[PDB]
């Protein structure tokens, strides 16, 4: 049909040679059903041994269904092509989407399967269905059509996307529309039910132009969340953790400092101590200084976004998005409502956090995950319900910060 | 025995040309060469070429009858990369039993596959008696060349695609130049299907064992012994030496690892600790007492041979983990109470301080991975740890982790929590303030305390570091304390070590602090900013 847009690699860069993760037998059989159909639809073709590239493949479940989906970790092929395909074809980020009182997210990646992928570039999309126990070297495919997850796939289809949206966009001058990867983020100020109709409008519009589509947000509740000083009717130990947190906080927000005095001399720990005027005065002065955020904190579009999470117990987790230590762009908490495996909670946490990042800044962060590397590389594919995958790595050493947040 | 198979196209690495490494005079070899050249030309495997300014690569000749050799090193450096042939191996513990299993080997496996046409020029080798330079050029996959293992495996795979759909009841494994075929149909039907396939292969070009299928069990395969119903490692000879070298201690700990898969109970901890002097390869390393004992316990295990069973998908998969000590654990995976599928060990400490539950969590992990690679599933875990033990651990662990469904097994030593700190300070129990310091220069230090009840101490410390003192400072406050102590430190470091609650550590001091902590009955460590005049700390910081 269409002409294969000429795809190139950032010069002097070779394609991905990521090793395939071993898979359970349930998951392999699903990738073998799925690819057998995708090969019948001509979407992907078998490939010879003269193709040395590989990127990994996982098997997840779509929203909640008995349907097996397929997921591809184009994170390496992205860093190698798209960093050039996001300038030669870049889709700009609307910086107001975070303002709108509601946002819904739509899965449009069925679009890409219409477009053929450049002939000379297909070799870089190779993947491998692994065998059990190295019985066979895997089954080897490369893509023939725009593959979802690649970041040049929405970039190529960008033109056709704005066409299909131009009627709806002009009839609704008040609705924000952002396409990140295979997702449309549609933001508006309607009350919910009308926001939902104007959604089903856009749904039905897109559906009747050939684009089939299968998560309600509210970014005006999001705020850099401040520091809570406890409310106690106070021992020596309480005034210690009070001096301790307050000292760490003073490293970022200038202001708030004498409290110690109310503990001068070698008191016992569980010695219930009273409250001094100058101390309460301090405490009050500190509490206000906290409520008030700081300045200097500006997103740097050249700098990567770094997300840290801590497990806080009883299902609570907390996170800080930043690019410079102590200079914290976004800060939030998280807690699901049962069958809440610690790892499910992290998966949901990470997915929530990257959406907030996609919405605000239109780039995903890199995660410092509080989890063993191999444990994550095993049960991450279980609760993963997203088309994309952030970068990540694994931290081993949070000293006192669990209390401090 | 050339083939009509489709060739796989091959390119040189972009912006490279083909090799030109001139040879140099071996009258008896030079002759042998001519003999193989024409006898291989007759089979079409190579062809003479008229020097049209083509390339070149060396070639040699060595008696084992003679044999020919080519140095392709300069060509492999210039040809493109291929897909990785087989980075791993099938583990026998994961094979499915078959009634009969036939082992075939294809001779000339590389010489029976055609090499691409446009890529043929770059293989030009030449065989000073003004030698006429009888220029040749390969036509099949040359032996040694970068692309042969990958391409041959692919050709072999396609050559098999008709036969495996015609006879879907038999199972073939590919491994380099071998085929392992195994059926559950009658042994007369077997000899027949084998004979069909051999002749099918030969219609493509692939010669196969004549004397029946030849290989009769037990099979000596990749350092295993495969018996028709048992698998076991090939036999192991641990040397007996007066002196031990790095080469010798690595070869030893290779052999010991190779055996850990089926001989339960192996340990290699204190042996590989020796390898931290990895500085050289022939440097003599004196054994230690724990090492020479360990190698002695390993000898006791190997003296009687034990074996492994195969996989039966219809029977569940089970895993048991038992504690050995000094951060060492063994596991067994079985379907049946006495028949092991395989065994193995976990000893990694992941740092210098670990506890028993964590090391057991890490172990389970290593097994889940290994189970998934081998059998494609995860096992049911039988674990020497109460539920009350683990629940309280991971609910308070700062890291996230995933604990599979497991059944408790009482067979000591059960894993336990030898102590818990309090989460809140102890009423009316003595609260030691502690601190310590050591002039890095003087490398000298002191550890002291100052309590609410008015007690104060300072101990002199020689050959220490500012870190090592602020742990003695905690040590002291423990050994000078009641069974309920509130200790309080300025040291972010020593707070960190303790709060992880290690039950095992490779520090002498930290093992002593552990022992005291076990003896105590309510400890509670709290932390306050260093040099922040919080009151009391200024005292422990005046002294010390
Ligand atoms: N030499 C050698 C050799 C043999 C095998 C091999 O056998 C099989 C081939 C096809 C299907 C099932 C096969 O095993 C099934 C298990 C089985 O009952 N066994 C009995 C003795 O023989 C080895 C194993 C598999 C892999 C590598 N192999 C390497
Ligand atoms: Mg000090």
């Amino acid at each position: 049909p269409i002409e294969t847009v000429p795809v190139k690699l950032k010069p002097g860069m070779d394609g991905p040679k990521v090793k395939q993760w071993p898979l359970t037998e349930e998951k392999i059989k699903a990738l073998v059903e799925i690819c057998t159909e995708m090969e019948k639809e001509g979407k992907i073709s078998k490939i010879g041994p003269e193709n040395p590239y590989n990127t990994p493949v996982f098997a997840i479940k779509k929203k909640d269904s008995t349907k097996w989906r397929k997921l591809v970790d184009f994170r390496e092929l992205n860093k190698r092509t798209q960093d050039f395909w996001e300038v030669q074809l870049g889709i700009p980020h609307p910086a107001g989407l975070k303002k709108k009182k509601s946002v819904t997210v739509l899965d449009v990646g069925d679009a890409y399967f219409s477009v053929p992928l450049d002939e000379d570039f297909r070799k870089y999309t190779a993947f491998t269905i692994p065998s059990i126990n190295n019985e066979t070297p895997g089954i080897r495919y490369q893509y023939n059509v725009l593959p979802q997850g690649w970041k040049g796939s929405p970039a190529i289809f960008q033109s056709s996307m704005t066409k299909i949206l131009e009627p709806f966009k002009k009839q609704n001058p008040d609705i924000v529309i952002y396409q990140y990867m295979d997702d449309l983020y549609v933001g508006s100020d309607l009350e919910i039910g009308q926001h939902r109709t104007k959604i089903e409008e856009l749904r039905q519009h897109l559906l009747r132009w050939g684009l089939t589509t299968p998560y309600e947000l509210h970014p005006d509740k999001w705020t850099v969340q401040p520091i809570v000083l406890p409310e106690k009717d106070w021992t020596v130990n309480d005034i210690q953790k009070l001096v301790g947190k307050l000292n760490w906080a003073s490293q970022i927000y200038p202001g708030i400092k004498q409290l110690s005095k109310l503990l001068r001399g070698t008191k016992a720990l569980t010695e219930v101590i009273p409250l001094t005027e100058e101390a309460e005065l301090e405490l009050a002065e500190n509490r206000e200084i906290l409520k008030e955020p700081v300045h200097g904190v500006y997103y740097d579009p050249s700098k990567d976004l770094i997300a840290e999470i801590q497990k806080q117990g009883q299902g609570q987790w907390t996170y800080q998005i930043y690019q410079e230590p102590f200079k914290n762009l976004k800060t939030g908490k998280y807690a699901r409502m049962a069958h809440t495996n610690d790892v499910k909670q992290l998966t949901e946490a990470v997915q929530k956090i990257t959406t907030e990042s996609i919405v605000i800044w239109g780039k995903t962060p890199k995660f410092k995950l509080p989890i063993q590397k191999e444990t994550w590389e095993t049960w991450w594919t279980e609760y993963w319900q997203a088309t994309w995958i952030p970068e990540w790595e694994f931290v081993n050493t949070p000293p006192l910060v669990k209390l401090w947040y | 025995p050339i083939s009509p198979i489709e060739t796989v196209p091959v390119k040189l690495k972009p912006g490279m040309d083909g090799p030109k490494v001139k040879q140099w005079p071996t009258e008896e070899k030079i002759k042998a060469l001519v003999e193989i050249c024409t006898e291989m030309e007759k089979e079409g495997k190579i062809s003479k070429i008229g020097p049209e300014n083509p390339y070149n690569t060396p070639v040699f000749a060595i008696k084992k009858k003679w044999r020919k050799l080519v140095d392709f090193r300069e060509l492999n450096k210039r040809t493109q990369d291929f897909w990785e042939v087989q980075l791993g191996i099938p583990h026998p513990a994961g094979l499915k039993k078959k009634k009969s299993v036939t082992v075939l080997d294809v001779g000339d496996a590389y010489f029976s596959v055609p090499l691409d046409e446009d890529f043929r020029k770059y293989t030009a080798f030449t065989i000073n008696n003004e030698t006429p330079g009888i220029r040749y050029q390969y036509n099949v996959l040359p032996q040694g060349w970068k692309g042969s293992p990958a391409i041959f495996q692919s050709s072999m795979t396609k050559i098999l695609e008709p036969f495996a759909a015609q006879n879907p009841d038999i199972v073939i494994y590919q491994y380099m130049d071998d085929l392992y075929v195994g059926s559950d149909l009658e042994i007369g039907q077997h000899r027949t299907k084998i004979e069909e396939l051999r002749q099918h292969l030969l219609r493509w070009g692939l010669t196969t064992p004549d004397k029946k299928h030849q290989k009769e069990p037990p099979f000596l395969w990749m350092g295993y012994e495969l018996h028709p119903d048992k698998w076991t490692v090939q036999p192991i000879v641990l040397p007996e030496k007066d002196s031990w070298t790095v080469n010798d201690i690595q070869k030893l700990v290779g052999k010991l690892n190779w055996a850990s898969q089926i001989y339960p109970g192996i340990k290699v901890r204190q042996l590989s600790k020796l390898l931290r002097g990895t500085k050289a390869l022939t440097e003599v390393i004196p054994l230690t007492e724990e090492a020479e004992l360990e190698l002695a316990e390993n000898r006791e295990i190997l003296k009687e041979p034990v074996h492994g069973v195969y996989y039966d998908p219809s029977k569940d998969l089970i895993a048991e983990i038992q504690k050995q000590g000094q951060g060492q654990w063994t596991y067994q995976i079985y379907q049946e109470p006495f028949k092991n599928l395989k065994t193995g060990k976990y000893a990694r400490m992941r740092g210098a301080h670990t506890n028993d539950v964590k090391q057991l969590t890490e172990a389970v992990q290593k097994i889940t991975t290994e189970s998934i690679v081998i059998w494609g599933k995860t096992p049911k875990f039988k674990l020497p740890i109460q539920k009350e033990t683990w629940e309280t651990w991971w609910t308070e662990y700062w890291q996230a982790t995933w604990i599979p469904e497991w059944e408790f097994v009482n067979t000591p030593p059960l894993v336990k929590l030898w102590y818990q700190l309090e989460k809140e300070p102890i009423v009316g129990a003595e609260t030691f303030y502690v601190d310590g310091a050591a002039n890095r220069e003087t490398k000298l230090g002191k550890a002291g305390y100052v309590t609410n009840k008015g007690r104060q101490k300072v101990v002199p410390l020689t050959n220490t570091t500012n870190q090592k003192t602020e742990l003695q400072a905690i040590y002291l406050a423990l050994q000078d304390s009641g069974l309920e102590v509130n200790i309080v430190t300025d040291s972010q470091y020593a707070l960190g070590i303790i709060q992880a609650q290690p039950d095992k550590s490779e520090s002498e001091l930290v093992n002593q602090i552990i022992e005291q902590l076990i003896k105590k009955e309510k400890v509670y460590l709290a932390w306050v900013p260093a040099h922040k005049g919080i009151g009391g700390n200024e005292q422990v910081d005046k002294l010390v």
